[PDB]
């Protein structure tokens, strides 16, 4: 009974370990990047051309 | 170098870098052309908006999807959004990069024999594979057995698997998915007042279903409440306004997987073709594949899809065997993380299929041994 | 931070649920445990009824 | 979105923790109930020697 | 040091040191290779498993056993069980332990020489010794006289002996057994509606054989009785549920042993070949073996079977004798005990066939003064 319990746990384990270490490897290091701005309130400048 | 894990789809395409957790970009699969005259000049208007650049400017478009059921209809178009996966999406040139494009099963053969031939002529990528949509689900539940559910929004497949041995005769694979149930969503509607018919109307009645719609629990009950209380009536603002009140619409929707009836279809439900499956494979597995019932792909996350399906099940399963139906939170892409697992395992490096293989056999590669 | 909010709750929610599925696991290694105590007690008190024919006889 | 969804979070992750609290409770029951099997197994089979004997004499 | 006292058995290999009271290591003699396809990559599939592990997997297996009828038919497949007996189930090295195996009686030369030859190339043993599994059993008893009844799984043998002295031509072996049983009951199962075909399921077979059946102590009034009343209809659980009643086909199946015209067969039953195995005895012997009828084997441990025997051979043998059937609880591996008994015995240590003469006379050795 033990034994067969150890062998389905570890068996369980390397399945989990093989996911976790998927997890590991590329989870947030490429991850969310806010590349925004703060809207530019205080930007007064603009434009007389409109060609464009 | 890193692997690409494209996964085609139909509703959705989801691309990202393999061993990641989550996709990089997911946009809808939809390419438009205007259908209007057009009288600015100089606007820059180009001749077709694909991806999600159509769901802004759906207004005057005609958006189509190319991908009807899995299969792939429209070969122009699929490259096209190909095209745009790669190059703007991701920004990653495909000629030094493997990819692993997914498909369903029992798809018809020429699709996935173009699919690597485009793959190889015009993007000229270094290898690809092609893995079957529910193999992969599988994958990203950690286990090892059981049989799984993938409702994706083109076509529901159901395969089971025992010990990573896959029972070829019994994949049951059922036509209705997502779409349809948005058109039903659409055509019942109607029996109210609202209208909509425009290409670009299914696109709001697409977000009507995802927001409001939700499984019942038991459908007699459901549909007896709703006509005496008004406790379900919930309202949803269009894109312009003018709200409207969906009452009982709520829980007929998606009530159509359970008894496909209602759309015409003959078929029974994902309830019972799932039991069906089952009962096709041994008869010494079969209490491994009721306790380890795997859910997947979009159209799975209805709310109370988890508790209806698993009193389905035990209804008609032996009352001694154990029904547990595993649904997680990662349910919508359970797929592409499966995918990369798959594709940053070391023992799989060896399972792609070189292009030197592909000049010296052709197309028909991907039957063979490279499966 | 609502972010981070759902990300920590969500940290408890996957290991709590690994601890439930290793204790259902052990559970179950229980049960057939059980069943095969019970086993053994049939077969005991089968062989004893029979050896006590034959010792009357 | 972010605060229903942390709320929903914390839904599920009560959920799990009463799951695991009555399977750790079935767990023990089970584990007592084991004990007492080992127990039964051995006193049959201390009677199953005895009775052994007594046949061959 | 100490010797190895395997047998071979047929559906059961049973295996231990010498000295001890009951084999280390019982494990079913199957091997069985994966027939289907399997998808999971880097799972760590084997190309077949042996023993004990193929009844866990059974579900996708193709389970052979390698032992017919006593014969073996399959080499490679021998050699492997071997192989899986010595390193993984007693983890010895066979290099350092002499063997003695067992043997039907009436079996193929070739089958024993083959023997031989495995142990002695293969495995490499210092000395191996292959002896009658009847002897054993009389070992096991404790007598020197009787007449042993050894109802295997694969072959009934029914060897006499008086005084230690062997009668060759008294030797009546007959090929029923479990196996037939276990077909038998796997046919008659059907008049009912449960229908088994797959290999994988005569196993289920075997063990509601095993824990339902019994031998009737007369045949027509149970066969009478099971047609009136309900008394008898016992039921059991499958590995899935769908539980089921066996109503007389309990003491049907295993009544084939005493009227083999039941499978076809034209002998007599086991009760009348005991007789007949006696009959051929001198005419002064034929007490003290109508008083020393020992049972073994398997398939004797049928509840109720050392009470039909004695009634069918007072039936058979003259009024004045005395019928006493030998049952000890200890039947299964009663030929397995009197393997270790004879191998702890000094004066049997130098019947051994040793390397040397078995490198100067070829695997024909055995046949010869050391048999
Ligand atoms: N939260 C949700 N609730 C209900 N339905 C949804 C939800 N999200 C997506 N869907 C449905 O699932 C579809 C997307 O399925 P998806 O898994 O992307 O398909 P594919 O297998 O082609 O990727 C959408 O068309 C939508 O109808
Ligand atoms: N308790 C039992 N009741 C009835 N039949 C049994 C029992 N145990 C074993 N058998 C039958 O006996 C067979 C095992 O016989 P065994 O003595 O192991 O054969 P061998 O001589 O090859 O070792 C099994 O196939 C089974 O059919
Ligand atoms: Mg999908
Ligand atoms: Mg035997």
């Amino acid at each position: 009974l033990g034994t067969r319990a150890k062998e389905s746990l570890d068996l369980r384990a390397h399945l989990k370990q093989v996911k976790k270490e998927d997890i590991e490897k590329e989870n947030r290091e490429v991850g969310d990047w806010r590349k925004n701005i703060d809207a530019l309130s205080g930007m007064e400048g603009r434009k007389k051309k409109f060609e464009g | 170098t890193t692997a690409l894990v494209c996964d085609n789809g139909s509703g959705l395409v989801k691309a990202g870098f393999a061993g990641d957790d989550a996709p990089r970009a997911v946009f809808p699969s939809i390419v438009g052309r205007p259908r209007h005259q057009g009288v600015m000049v100089g606007m820059g208007q180009k001749d077709s908006y694909v991806g999600d650049e159509a769901q802004s400017k759906r207004g005057i478009l005609t958006l189509k999807y190319p991908i009807e059921h899995g299969i792939i209809t429209n070969w122009d178009d699929m490259e096209k959004i190909w095209h745009h996966t790669f190059y703007n999406e991701l920004r990653v040139a495909p000629e030094e990069h493997p990819t692993l494009l997914t498909e369903a099963p029992l798809n018809p053969k020429a699709n996935r024999e173009k699919m690597t031939q485009i793959m190889f002529e015009t993007f000229n990528v270094p290898a690809m594979y092609v893995a079957i949509q529910a193999v992969l689900s599988l994958y990203a539940s950690g286990r090892t057995t059981g049989i799984v559910l993938d409702s994706g929004d083109g076509v529901t497949h159901n395969v089971p698997i025992y010990e990573g041995y896959a029972l070829p005769h019994a994949i049951m694979r059922l036509d209705l998915a997502g779409r349809d149930l948005t058109d039903y969503l659409m055509k019942i509607l109607t029996e109210r007042g609202y209208s909509f018919v425009t290409t670009a109307e299914r696109e709001i009645v697409r977000d009507i279903k995802e927001k409001l719609c939700y499984v019942a629990l038991d459908f007699e009950n459901e549909m007896a409440t709703a006509a005496s209380s008004s406790s379900l009536e919930k309202s949803y603002e269009l894109p312009d306004g003018q709200v409207i009140t969906i009452g009982n619409e709520r829980f007929r929707c998606p009530e159509t997987l359970f008894q496909p009836s209602f759309i015409g279809m003959e078929s029974a439900g994902i309830h019972e073709t799932t039991y069906n499956s089952i009962m096709k494979c041994d008869i010494d597995i079969r209490k491994d594949l009721y306790a380890n019932n795997v859910l997947s792909g979009g159209t799975t996350m209805y709310p109370g899809i988890a508790d209806r399906m698993q009193k389905e099940i035990t209804a008609l399963a032996p009352s001694t065997m154990k029904i547990k139906i595993i649904a997680p939170p990662e349910r919508k892409y359970s797929v592409w993380i499966g995918g990369s697992i798959l594709a940053s395992l070391s023992t799989f490096q060896q399972m792609w299929i070189s292009k030197q293989e592909y000049d010296e056999a052709g197309p028909s590669i991907v039957h063979r041994k490279c499966f | 931070e609502a972010e981070k909010a759902a990300d920590e709750s969500e940290r408890g929610m996957k290991v709590i649920e690994s601890r439930a599925q290793k204790d259902e696991e052990k559970m179950e290694i229980q049960e057939i445990q059980l069943k095969e105590a019970k086993h053994i007690a049939e077969d005991a008190d089968r062989k004893y009824e029979e050896v006590a024919r034959k010792l009357v006889i």
